[PDB]
């Protein structure tokens, strides 16, 4: 099929190529809609909904069937986004215009905005395919050693003043996956703290926790469970602890 | 032809703006290029070319 | 008690001053850095054989 | 403009430099110093681009190429109609996308979220520079550098390549070849994982994290992990951009001859080569 | 500061050995291992591997055809240890002569060739048939075999497709380490210049923009792991702070974004893409072009 | 009906105002291109 | 024209400066090119040969 | 009445003088500077 | 022509006096580095 | 107005001080131009 | 409020800056007066006949 | 070596910063001019 136009200079490669640039204009639709089941509709700073809602429309519901029973998911929804959504939310309007940030009222840290934001997720832990809970302290994880690396429980914990505040206590583990995902703090106030792994550093002779400063390991959301802890306690936890490298900045040294 | 400006009753005049500001800078610096690119029109050319230098 | 000037505008005009050199200070580290990178650059390749420099052109 | 959730973290803060000067955003796009800088710099190579091509009369986006000075030019600035052109927009270019990674820094800081991306993409530019900025200056001129053509910095490509011979010879342009197919490898495997889970049999309930360590395990006797996978792809990339700098900064500088006579040094080892044997012998 | 690149702290317990949703548990294995070098990187344990009827035929064909080239190897190379420790990457099971086209060559190098390829042909699709099934049996979506089948389409394409069309075996590459690169180079000078293949440049720019995309997602996500962006399929029900800030990083720095699904269907095109453009512009290439930089002149993105 | 929040008024005001600098723009446009016909005729 | 001034009851004073200045310096350092780019209207080389040096 | 900003048509007007103002200057200047321009080497 | 003044409520001082001492002294290595390329210009 | 927190005393302050050393800037500058058209005239 | 430096080293070092360019500025313009002064009485000497460039020398 | 900052307890510091000011600024013109006048290190 070698010099054969079907029309003028048009040949099979032509028709392909064309055909593909076509068959990628439907595929770039498909992603940015299918990239719309979270987040739209498009909201104002008021809370309202806005004129542009996008060119490309939101799509059609689809449904994800949870396992364990837990019920069945419709995105995009109406109580999907409502369950999510933030309210008593401490923040000020920066200005009247719109394109302008929304500055923190009181305590961001505690008042969960900016960097320290959460998210409602559901007061149910996360599981694994058998329904048990996915994060269990290391205790109750029958048969759970530690495998190899710095064994860190009984370390000091470091904070980002420099100043110390408790002794880690228990690891808190994704039994599933294998992996370290919480370390817990016995702390001098004598209350016991969560602090995810992934924002600790463990040295040879400590923990040290570069985030935040030691007024704020106090007032850290607690687990109303001591051998569980839920999606919604983890995301308030993490948000604390990651806006301190915005938030205590003032006090971190070093 | 007598009820244009409910236009504005469907797009915001924010976006609007932007847009259109972005769509003639952008149009009228390509028109002059063009031009600068034909050299029979090319303003700089010819007055070298009509004032001889 | 030394470092102490009454007068406001005097106060306001070295401040000024101040702020707008911190600036120039900050772009200087960055060009000098950049040459420093640029000219070492060169220098090492003073370094390397004869035939880098005698190399074909790609043209283009 | 704004998402269901995109107020909460609306917030003042993260800038490495600007201040409530710039703390703004313009439609979704966040916009401090660096954000004025890299639509500044993009917007003068752009035009600087669609001139050059202007003062030249090719006006078809495939046809348009700029060129850096020849050779002979060495390492000075030339005339904008014979390589200034080209070397302005490298300056700019360069400019914006350095100041793309601070805009990602400032905003990673102000999500509060880690600075890995901004790292990723300054391999990237290290690439680049390599191509523009460091060989060059090794090699002695602009010249050595891409042109900014569709089409054209390919023929840069080639004839580049063949004068070395076959590139393909170039051990660490064989590591970056690997690490790129196994990087397209694991990224399909994931996604297909994910949506596999996801998106499962019709009447069926989603499935977990187990059952991909599960289906992987059973396919090939290993899972890497949720975690892991995403740290591997990523290091895949970064040591595959890693080795094709590696390969060009010491085409023309250390070696100079076709590739292939360098692994000939496994041949010449004295305990193998006057064996008259298969394809050496 | 912690970047979470390595592990600092490991953990294990009783392997992990599995999940019963169909799989059929004899044809599965019961002995794991725990080798922290990769633990450190990932999960450590080398559990268990799933041994089925479609994964002995892939084995037994594979291995086949690897100790085919191996004793062709040696028959180039004299027999003599030292020669193939010495020519292993210059020797190759070299592909049929012309002359015989595409019937089954006439020559023993041509033959073992041929037979390679069939043991090739039966590994490949029993291994694509396996994955269908496991994920069929663990009740997942067969995403994995959709993908693979367009490595598939290439392979196929430059083995057994684009030849018969040519009417050659010729055609077909070589079965080396250094042989088969030449092919490449070959391939590319016989017919033009392939960069001006379209289709090359399309899977060229889906490969590039592969290792884009997921060195973006992993640094995102390890960005996110301190909010548990890791784990996915929960924030794709359950969302979090992780995907909200995610989504908003790539908002404010590019105007769009995605969601902990759609980057998933944006990563298994990016891929699949790489290999169904390829394998059509290597058919295309000789059977509609014999050469790529006039055809670029005539269509008008290369000069005259 | 109003997908912005305007009403009719603030709308025929603002499209006044816009009426009138579009009318600018065109008159400007209109004795430049009267200009160059004048000095290189394109027709 | 007379109302020209409502711009800024659509339009925040910060945004439109920082639009400003940054289209107003491109603008300029793109003309000066430009000309620069020409062997004539290249004030440095004219006045280089006019005097001779 | 209609302020997507909180300007009211005072502000505004404020606002505006001065920011013509300062166009008018800009403007003069590059009126000047063209007039020369066009003494020592015209384009037309 | 008077009230340029108002410009300090728009934007804060202190960052506006260190980017002009950062525009300034790049524009000036810009210059130089122009004029240092031409052999007719060039001091060195 | 006042988005910066500056009342029309500050800024008049402010802007007199800045404008001092705009003057002063001007006036080097057209020195060192005109020495330079002494040394090597551009026009 | 704005020019509010609450660090005591920042504040010195601008002080001292101001006070070192304060000097610098006073030499530059004394520098610059003698300048003119003296360029100034060599023009108004462009404007003499060229009899005073021709006058013999007194040896010293 | 390390006792040096006691001449501020000599020297009032204010005047002496004003004084290296104009001490460093007249050297540097003085070098500079001696320089313009040799043909061989004159740039202009
Ligand atoms: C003049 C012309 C002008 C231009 C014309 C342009 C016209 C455009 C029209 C619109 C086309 C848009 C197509 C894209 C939509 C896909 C969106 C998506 O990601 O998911 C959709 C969605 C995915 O579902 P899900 O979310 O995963 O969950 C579904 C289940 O719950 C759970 O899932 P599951 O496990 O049950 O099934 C998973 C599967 C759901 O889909 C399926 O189950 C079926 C998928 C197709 C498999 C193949 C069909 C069976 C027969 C194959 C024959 C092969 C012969 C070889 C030997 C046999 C091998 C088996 O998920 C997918 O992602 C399906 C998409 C797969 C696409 C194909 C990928 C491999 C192709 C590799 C190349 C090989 C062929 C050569 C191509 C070149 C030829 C020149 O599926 C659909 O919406 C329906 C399926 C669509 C059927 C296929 C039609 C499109 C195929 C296009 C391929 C590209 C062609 C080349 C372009 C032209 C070049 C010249
Ligand atoms: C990598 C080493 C070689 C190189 C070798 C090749 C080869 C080989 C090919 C190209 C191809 C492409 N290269 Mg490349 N390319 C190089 C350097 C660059 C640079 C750069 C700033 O340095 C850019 C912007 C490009 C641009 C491009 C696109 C025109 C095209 C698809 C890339 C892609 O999908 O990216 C992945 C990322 C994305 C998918 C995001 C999309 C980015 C867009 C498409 C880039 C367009 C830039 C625009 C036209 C110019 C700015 C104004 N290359 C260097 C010099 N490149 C392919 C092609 O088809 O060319 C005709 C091709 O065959
Ligand atoms: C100098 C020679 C030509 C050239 C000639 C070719 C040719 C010829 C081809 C390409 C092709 C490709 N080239 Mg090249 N290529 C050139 C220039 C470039 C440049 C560049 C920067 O200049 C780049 C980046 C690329 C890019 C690419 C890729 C985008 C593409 C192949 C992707 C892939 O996955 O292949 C590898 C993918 C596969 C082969 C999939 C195979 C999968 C199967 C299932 C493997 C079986 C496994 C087996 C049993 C082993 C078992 C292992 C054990 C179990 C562990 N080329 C030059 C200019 N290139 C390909 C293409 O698509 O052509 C258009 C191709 O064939
Ligand atoms: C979508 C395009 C990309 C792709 C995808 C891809 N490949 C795949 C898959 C997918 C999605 C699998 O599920 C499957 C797999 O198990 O991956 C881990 C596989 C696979 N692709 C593989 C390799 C591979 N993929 C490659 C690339 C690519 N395949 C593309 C870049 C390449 C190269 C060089 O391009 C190679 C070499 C294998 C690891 C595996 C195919 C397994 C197979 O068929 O094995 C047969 C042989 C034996 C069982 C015996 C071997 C005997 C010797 C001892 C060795
Ligand atoms: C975990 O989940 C995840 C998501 O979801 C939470 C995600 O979304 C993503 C993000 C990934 C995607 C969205 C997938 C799609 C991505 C690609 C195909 C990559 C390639 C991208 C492009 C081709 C688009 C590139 C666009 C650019 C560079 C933007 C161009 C815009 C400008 C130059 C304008 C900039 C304006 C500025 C700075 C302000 C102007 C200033 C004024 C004063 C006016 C990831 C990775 C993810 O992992
Ligand atoms: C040439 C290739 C595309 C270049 C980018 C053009 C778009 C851009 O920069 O911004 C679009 C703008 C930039 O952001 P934006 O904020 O203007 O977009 C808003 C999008 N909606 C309205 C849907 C919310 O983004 C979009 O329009 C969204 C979808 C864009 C998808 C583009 C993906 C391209 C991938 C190419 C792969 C194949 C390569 C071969
Ligand atoms: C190779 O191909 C070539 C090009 C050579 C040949 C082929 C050419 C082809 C295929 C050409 C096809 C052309 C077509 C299909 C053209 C179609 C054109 C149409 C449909 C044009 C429509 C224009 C409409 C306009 C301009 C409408 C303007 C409306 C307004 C300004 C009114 C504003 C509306 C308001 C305010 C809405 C009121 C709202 C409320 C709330 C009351
Ligand atoms: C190959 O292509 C080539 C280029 C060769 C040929 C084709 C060229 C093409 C296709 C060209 C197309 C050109 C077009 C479509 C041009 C359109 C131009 C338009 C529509 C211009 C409009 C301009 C309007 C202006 C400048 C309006 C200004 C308004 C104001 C300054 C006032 C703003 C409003 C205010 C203050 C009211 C606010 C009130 C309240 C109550 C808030
Ligand atoms: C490639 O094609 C080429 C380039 C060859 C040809 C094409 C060229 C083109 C298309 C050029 C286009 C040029 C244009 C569109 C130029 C427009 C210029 C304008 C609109 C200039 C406006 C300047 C305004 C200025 C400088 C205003 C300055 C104002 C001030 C400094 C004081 C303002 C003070 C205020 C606001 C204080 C009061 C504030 C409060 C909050 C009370
Ligand atoms: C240590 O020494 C011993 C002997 C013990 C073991 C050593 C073994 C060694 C050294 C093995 C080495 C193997 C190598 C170097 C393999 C390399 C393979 C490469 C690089 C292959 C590259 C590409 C191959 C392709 C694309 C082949 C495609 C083939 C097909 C698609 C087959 C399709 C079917 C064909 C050709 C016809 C048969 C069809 C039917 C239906 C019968
Ligand atoms: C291709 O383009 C090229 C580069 C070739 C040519 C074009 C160049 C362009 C477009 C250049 C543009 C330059 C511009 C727009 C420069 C503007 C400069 C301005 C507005 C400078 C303002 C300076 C103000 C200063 C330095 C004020 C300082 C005030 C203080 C530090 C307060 C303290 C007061 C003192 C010390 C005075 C006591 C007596
Ligand atoms: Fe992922």
């Amino acid at each position: 099929m070698v010099g054969v136009n079907f029309f003028g200079d048009f040949d099979l490669a032509s028709l392909a190529i064309w055909s593909f640039w076509g068959f990628l204009a439907f595929l770039i639709y498909y992603l940015q809609t299918e990239n719309m089941r979270e987040g739209y509709p498009l909201e104002m700073e008021d809370g309202s909904v806005a004129p542009n809602q996008g060119l490309f429309p939101v799509p059609k519901p689809k449904t994800f069937k949870l396992p364990n029973g837990r019920g069945e998911i419709v995105m995009p929804s109406a109580e999907n986004e409502a369950a999510h959504r933030r309210n008593d939310l401490a923040l000020a309007r920066t200005s009247v215009s719109e394109g302008f940030p929304h500055a923190p009222t009181g305590n961001a840290l505690v008042d969960g905005v900016g960097p320290a934001s959460w998210v409602p997720r559901r007061d149910e832990p996360e599981l694994d395919a058998h329904g048990h809970n996915k994060i269990m302290p290391m205790a109750l994880a029958k048969g759970f050693n530690v495998t190899a690396g710095r064994d860190p429980r009984g370390l000091p914990v470091q904070a980002a003043d420099l100043e110390v505040v408790g002794r880690v206590s228990e690891l808190w583990v994704d039994v599933p996956e294998q992996m370290v995902r919480y370390l817990e703090i016995d702390l001098n106030s004598g209350k016991k703290r969560l602090v995810p792994m992934t924002l600790a550093k463990i040295w040879a002779d400590r923990v040290r926790v570069n985030a935040i400063a030691s007024d704020s390991f106090e007032n850290i959301p607690a687990t109303r469970s001591a051998s569980e802890v839920t999606k919604l306690e983890e995301d308030k936890i993490s948000g604390y602890v990651a806006g301190g490298w915005l938030y205590d900045a003032d006090k971190r040294k070093r | 032809m007598s009820k244009f400006y409910k236009i504005w009753q469907v797009f915001d005049p924010r976006r609007v703006f932007v847009a259109q500001g972005v769509f003639l800078f952008l149009l009228a610096v390509m028109i002059h290029l063009i031009l600068l690119s034909k050299p029979d029109y090319n303003w700089l050319d010819v007055g070298t070319a009509k004032y001889g230098r | 008690n030394y470092s102490h000037e009454p007068n406001a505008v005097i106060n306001l005009r070295v401040w000024a001053l101040g702020q707008m050199v911190w600036g120039a200070f900050l772009a200087a580290v960055g060009v000098v850095v950049v040459i420093c990178l640029l000219v070492g650059t060169y220098l090492a390749g003073l370094l390397l054989p004869e035939q880098s420099k005698q190399a074909p052109s790609p043209y283009g | 403009a704004l998402l269901s959730f995109e107020r909460k973290y609306r917030v003042p803060g993260g800038t490495l430099v600007g201040g409530n000067l710039f703390d703004f955003w313009v439609g979704p796009f966040y916009v401090g110093f660096f954000g004025v800088t890299t639509f500044f710099f993009a917007a003068l190579g752009t035009l600087l681009i669609l001139y050059g091509t202007a003062m030249e009369g090719v006006w078809n986006p495939q046809l348009i190429s700029i060129e850096p000075p020849s050779v002979e030019n060495g390492l000075a600035f030339a005339p904008l109609a014979e390589g200034g052109l080209w070397q302005l927009i490298t300056i700019c270019a360069l400019g914006a996308f350095i100041s793309w990674a601070l805009r990602e820094v400032e905003i990673c800081r102000k999500l509060g979220i880690g600075l890995h991306i901004p790292f990723a993409f300054s391999f990237a530019i290290l690439a680049y520079a390599v191509l523009v900025v460091f060989r060059p200056l090794l090699m002695g001129s602009w010249g050595y550098a891409f042109p900014y053509g569709i089409w054209t910095h390919l023929d840069w490509v080639s004839n580049t390549g063949y004068t070395y011979g076959n590139f393909h010879y170039n051990p660490a342009h064989m590591l970056g070849i690997s690490f790129f197919f196994t990087t397209a490898l694991a990224l399909a495997l994931h996604g297909a994982l994910v949506l596999s889970a996801a998106n499962p049999e019709k009447g069926q309930e989603m499935k977990t994290a187990d059952h991909e360590d599960t289906f992987f395990r059973d396919l090939v006797g290993y899972s890497i992990g949720t975690l892991g996978i995403h740290r591997l792809g990523l290091l895949l990339a970064l040591m595959a951009v890693f080795w094709s700098a590696v390969c060009m900064i010491i085409t023309g500088t250390i070696w100079f001859d076709q590739w292939s006579n360098w692994w000939y040094w496994w041949v010449e080892l004295p305990w193998w080569v006057d064996i008259p044997g298969g394809v050496n012998g | 500061e912690y970047q979470n690149i390595f592990t600092q702290v490991q953990v294990g317990g009783a392997p992990e050995m599995g999940l019963v949703e169909g799989v059929d548990l004899s044809n599965r294995t019961k002995g794991t291992t725990n080798w922290t070098l990769l633990g450190w990187f990932g999960n450590a344990q080398i559990g268990p591997i799933y041994l089925g009827g479609w994964g002995t035929v892939s084995l037994i064909s594979g291995v086949l055809w690897f100790m085919t080239i191996g004793a062709w190897f040696w028959y180039e190379a004299g027999f003599n240890p030292a020669v193939f420790m010495r020519d292993l990457f210059y020797l190759s099971l070299d592909a049929p002569d012309a002359k015989y086209g595409l019937g089954v060559p006439r020559d023993a190098e041509g033959i073992m060739w041929f037979i390679a390829s069939f043991f090739m042909f039966v590994a490949v699709w029993s291994w694509w048939i396996r994955t269908y099934t496991r994920a069929a049996a663990l009740g997942m979506g067969k995403h994995t075999a959709w993908a693979f089948l367009s490595a598939i389409w290439l392979w196929m394409v430059l083995g057994f497709i684009r030849p018969i069309l040519m009417g050659s075996w010729s055609e077909a590459v070589p079965y080396g380490i250094f042989t088969h690169l030449d092919w490449t180079n070959n391939f590319s000078l016989t017919y033009g210049n392939l960069f001006y293949n379209p289709f090359h440049g399309l899977s060229i720019a889906f490969l590039y923009g592969s290792a884009l995309l997921f060195a973006m997602h992993g640094a995102t996500i390890l960005a996110v792991s301190r909010f548990g962006g890791d784990r996915e399929l929960e924030q794709i029900v359950d969302r979090g702070t992780a995907a909200e800030r995610a989504a908003l990083f790539w908002r404010w720095t590019m105007g769009f974004n995605a969601t902990m699904e759609g980057i998933h269907r944006w990563a298994w095109w990016f891929g699949v893409l790489v290999t169904l453009t390829g394998g059509i512009g290597i058919l295309l290439s000789g059977t509609v072009v014999d050469n790529w930089y006039v055809w670029a002149q005539v269509h008008g993105y290369a000069p005259v | 009906l109003s997908f912005t929040g305007l009403s009719d008024e603030q709308a025929q005001e603002l499209h006044s105002v816009y009426m009138s600098g579009l009318w600018l723009f065109v008159t400007i446009a209109v004795i430049a291109h009267i200009a160059v016909y004048i000095w290189r005729p394109w027709l």
